[PDB]
């Protein structure tokens, strides 16, 4: 059971609750940043430099 | 004492059958209630946290004693014995009893209290001029951290 | 004409205090005459009115009132301060003047 | 006349977000410690 | 001696009896975080001003121009400064709410408490007043020209009282510095008294929506009003952000992204939104004295309302009549506002003539009258 494998071993000790806050936040940045910056990018394809960008950069010349 | 806390304090570990009541009662002035609980579920923290060598060895010695003072006559013994007989099966000997005691030290206590004592919601009961204890959820909060 | 009665237990039934279970005198602004009214009340009487109001608190930040049945009805609303209070009122307006003489 | 544009609403986004989450999880906790005072029953019963 | 030291302390004995053991009525209703949120407001312009204080450039030739640079390049600088716009906006809107609930429950009885509110909202108004003439855009410049030319208004000391404002004899470089140095310091006025208004307020407790002793049943300031206050954080947070991150500038004027011109007031000059109310009742008044006296009045009569109290009970919860009077005049304002956005002519002179008009009686004769009245029909 996770919430009692959790609870157990994780929000008890109030010196454990911290590095899960911690470690977690941790993962909670990348994998957010990730799929927000992706959720902005696709909802905006072909707009932004990083899509218009090769037709100048290395392109010509 | 130091602070003049309480009129009376107590623990106390009610047995049943298939349950239990493990906990303290203190009767006090209206106007310290709060700091006496306060000092009281620290203890009960203490207890699972930081209980030394020194505090168990004596408390053993104490129970000890009080395990003796229960046999002491007829009737006590008798009732032990009714009682021994009744809840724990059979009858339970001083020798036996104070093997068992012998036994417990530091670690255990810890262990032992916190498995029943921490982050554990109590149940409070509050009877009088009870105005200055206030707050379950205060109260559940002094139940861990110690 | 009842007129007037009709209207007042009109404004009764329209402030709906009576909908927390509360008496009229249940809720009046606390000021220095008042205050001292409440002090003479009869242990009883008064045991009472707190515990109507920590109700009413209890009530009021549940954001519920009582079942309609339980309601305070215009004509059984107890005045037990009302006439105290008056009392105290006039006590004061006595000593008031009489320090004008 | 503003080139953060692009950002300031890709920030908008991820604000909202976290704020749908963060807002969310704190109702949670408001009424979790409340539930005490919510629940809560009395009645008087003086002596006799 | 004590036992835990939450309790002796000299400092944490602060910190206690002011955000942990403090007494608080069991039910008082979301209209009691706006005191808290306000603070926010304050600690969020005061952040968010250090730092935009760190990149401006109090002085004509360049005060316009900092700021552009500070909004393009400064890392985040935009953001900053948009925060720190909106927030004064979100700060005036959690203070008229803050205002609000204070009138409809009558927690203006607790007079100190209140009469040093009325300061710190007078206050907040002059600080934002000079806060936004620093941008030395075309409104900050005619903005700063109108305001302190009220004080024209008052005779002998008056035409001298604007000379110092300005440090001129016309709005000139003088004024945007003392006006930034002012900007700068007054917010810190602010926080100073705030500190006061808590303190009158915790010698009576808070007062609460039934409007009855809250002995019987209170409860400690945490964790219950402490989390309480942690949604209202996040809550007003949210749009205030979205506004913010979205579309920054709604709240505001554009006329104010061209630098100030000594030479030509806008054809089409509106007020920020949050002085509008007042902006009517003095466009109203056709006579620069009296004109000026109207809104004087339109602030100041906020004293009054404490001595214009007449129900033998508190708040409006039991006061069918008073609120409906109450949102009458919560409406009465909500149009004189849109007034104020609305040029001078008809119907709009007279409407707001009225509202006007609407406002003042509401307030002075309407109020105290419904109020006596209704506790004749209780009976009292
Ligand atoms: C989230 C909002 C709460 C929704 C609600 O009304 O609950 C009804 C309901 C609970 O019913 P209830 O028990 O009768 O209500 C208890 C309280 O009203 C439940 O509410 P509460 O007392 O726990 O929460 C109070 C909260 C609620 O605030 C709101 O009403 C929003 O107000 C605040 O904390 C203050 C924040 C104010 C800042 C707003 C910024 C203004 C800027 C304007 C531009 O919740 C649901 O239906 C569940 C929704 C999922
Ligand atoms: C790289 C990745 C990023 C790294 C981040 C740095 C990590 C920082 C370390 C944080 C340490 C947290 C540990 C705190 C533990 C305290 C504690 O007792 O628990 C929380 C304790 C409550 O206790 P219980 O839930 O009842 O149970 C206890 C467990 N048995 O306190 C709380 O109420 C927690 C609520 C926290 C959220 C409140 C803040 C909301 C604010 C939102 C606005 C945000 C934006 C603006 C911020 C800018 C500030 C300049
Ligand atoms: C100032 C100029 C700026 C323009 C004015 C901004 C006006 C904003 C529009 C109004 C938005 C608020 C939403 C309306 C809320 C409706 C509501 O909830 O009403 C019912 C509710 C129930 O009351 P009880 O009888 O105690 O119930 C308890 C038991 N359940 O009443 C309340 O919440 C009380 C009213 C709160 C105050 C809101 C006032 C709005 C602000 C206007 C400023 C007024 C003051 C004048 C200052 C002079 C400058
Ligand atoms: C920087 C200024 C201000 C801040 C930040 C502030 C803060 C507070 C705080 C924290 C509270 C307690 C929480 C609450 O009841 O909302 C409070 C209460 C109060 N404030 Fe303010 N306040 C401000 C402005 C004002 C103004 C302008 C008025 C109106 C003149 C006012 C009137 C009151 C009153 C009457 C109370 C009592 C509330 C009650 O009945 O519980 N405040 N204020
Ligand atoms: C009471 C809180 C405050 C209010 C009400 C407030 C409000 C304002 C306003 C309305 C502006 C004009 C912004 C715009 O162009 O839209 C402004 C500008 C400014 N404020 Fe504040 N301010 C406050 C506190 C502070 C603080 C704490 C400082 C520093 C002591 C500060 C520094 C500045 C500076 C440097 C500007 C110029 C840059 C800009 O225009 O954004 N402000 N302030
Ligand atoms: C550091 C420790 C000192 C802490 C001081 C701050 C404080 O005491 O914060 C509290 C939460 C206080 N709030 C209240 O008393 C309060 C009372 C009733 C209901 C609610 N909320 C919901 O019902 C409250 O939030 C409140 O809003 O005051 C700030 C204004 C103070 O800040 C200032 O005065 C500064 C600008 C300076
Ligand atoms: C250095 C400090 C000094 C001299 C003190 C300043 C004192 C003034 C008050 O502060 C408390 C003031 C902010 C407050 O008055 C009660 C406001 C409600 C006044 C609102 C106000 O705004 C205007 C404004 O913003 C404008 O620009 C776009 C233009 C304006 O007309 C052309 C006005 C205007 O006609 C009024 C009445």
């Amino acid at each position: 059971a996770l919430l009692r494998q959790a609870y157990s071993a994780l929000f008890r000790r109030t010196s454990t609750f911290a590095l899960t806050v911690v470690l977690g936040a941790v993962l909670f940045e990348r994998a957010f940043d990730q799929g927000a910056d992706a959720i902005f990018e696709h909802l905006n394809e072909g707009k932004l430099w990083k899509h218009i960008k090769h037709k100048y950069e290395a392109s010509e010349e | 004492v130091e602070h003049k806390l309480c009129h009376s304090f107590q623990t106390f570990n009610t047995s049943y059958s298939d349950t239990g009541l493990f906990g303290f009662h203190f009767v006090a002035d209206p106007l310290s209630i709060d700091d006496m609980m306060f000092c009281a579920q620290g203890e009960w923290m203490r207890l699972c946290t930081s209980t030394t060598e020194s505090e168990v060895k004596r408390a053993k010695n104490h129970l000890r004693s009080a395990m003796v003072a229960q046999l002491d006559g007829t009737t006590p013994v008798c009732e032990t014995i009714g009682s021994h007989l009744l809840n724990y099966g059979r009858r339970i000997s001083l020798e036996e009893w104070d093997s068992r005691i012998s036994a417990v030290d530091a670690r255990m206590v810890r262990d032992v209290c916190s498995k029943y004592i921490y982050d554990k919601c109590p149940a409070l009961a509050a009877v009088g001029p009870i105005e200055q204890l206030l707050d379950y959820n205060r109260i559940r909060s002094g139940m861990y951290w110690i | 004409g009842r007129l007037m009665d009709r209207i007042r237990k009109w404004y009764y039934n329209a402030a709906g205090f009576n909908k927390y279970g509360l008496m009229r005198d249940d809720t009046l602004y606390e000021d220095d005459d008042v205050k001292e009214a409440l002090k003479r009340l009869p242990e009883d009487l008064y045991n009472e009115r707190m515990f109507r109001i920590k109700r009413a608190l209890d009530l009021s930040l549940k954001h519920r009132i009582l079942p309609k049945e339980q309601w305070v009805k215009y004509e059984e609303d107890k005045p037990y301060l009302e006439p105290y209070l008056k009392e105290v009122i006039r006590e004061r307006l006595e000593r008031e003047a009489w320090n004008k003489k | 006349a503003e080139p953060e544009h692009d950002q300031r609403k890709r920030m908008g986004l991820k604000m909202l977000l976290i704020s749908a989450l963060l807002t969310s999880l704190l109702y949670y906790m408001k009424r979790h410690k409340w539930s005490v005072l919510k629940s809560r029953k009395m009645a008087y019963r003086p002596p006799k | 001696m004590a036992p835990n030291i939450r309790k002796s302390h000299p400092l944490l004995k602060m910190i206690n009896n002011s955000l942990i053991d403090l007494p608080a009525p069991s039910n008082i209703s979301a209209w009691w975080n706006f005191g808290s949120l306000l603070a926010v407001c304050l600690m969020t312009q005061i952040l968010t001003g250090l730092l935009l204080a760190m990149h401006y450039t109090a002085d004509t030739s360049l005060a316009f121009s900092s700021v552009a640079h500070t909004c393009r390049n400064v890392q985040y600088g935009w953001l900053i400064r948009n925060l720190h716009a909106n927030g004064a906006s979100f700060f005036f809107i959690c203070i008229f709410l803050h205002i609000g609930r204070g009138l409809y429950y009558g927690s203006y009885l607790y007079k100190e408490t209140w009469n040093t509110g009325v300061i710190l909202l007078l206050t907040l108004m002059a600080t934002a007043f000079v806060g936004y003439v620093l941008p030395w855009g075309q409104m900050s410049f005619w903005g700063a020209t109108v305001i302190t030319n009220l004080f024209s208004a008052i005779p002998y000391i008056g035409h001298t009282l604007v000379e110092w404002a300005w440090g001129g004899f016309s709005v000139d470089n003088p004024t945007l510095t003392r006006f930034f140095a002012l900007h700068f310091l007054l917010p810190f006025a602010i926080a100073g008294i705030t500190i006061i208004h808590l303190t009158f307020l915790h010698e009576s407790g808070s007062n609460n929506p039934l409007g009855i002793s809250s002995d019987s049943d209170k409860i400690p300031f945490h964790p219950y009003y402490s989390f309480k206050d942690i949604l209202g954080l996040t809550l007003m947070l949210t749009p205030f952000l979205t506004l913010a991150l979205f579309s920054p500038n709604l709240l505001g004027d554009p006329e104010n992204f061209t630098p100030a011109n000594p030479l030509v007031t806008p054809p089409h000059i509106k007020p920020e939104w949050y002085f509008l109310f007042a902006y009517a009742i003095l466009r109203s008044i056709p006579n620069k004295l009296g004109g000026v006296l109207a809104l004087a009045a339109s602030v100041l009569i906020l004293f009054l309302i404490p001595f214009l109290h007449k129900s033998k009970q508190r708040t409006m919860t039991f006061r069918p009549l008073s609120q409906t009077l109450f949102w009458l005049l919560v409406a009465n304002l909500l149009i004189l506002t849109w007034i104020g956005s609305q040029p001078v002519e008809h119907p709009f002179i007279i409407i707001g003539q009225m509202a006007s008009l609407s406002y003042f009686t509401i307030l002075l004769i309407l109020f105290p009258t419904i109020g006596t009245l209704e506790n004749k029909m209780l009976n009292y």
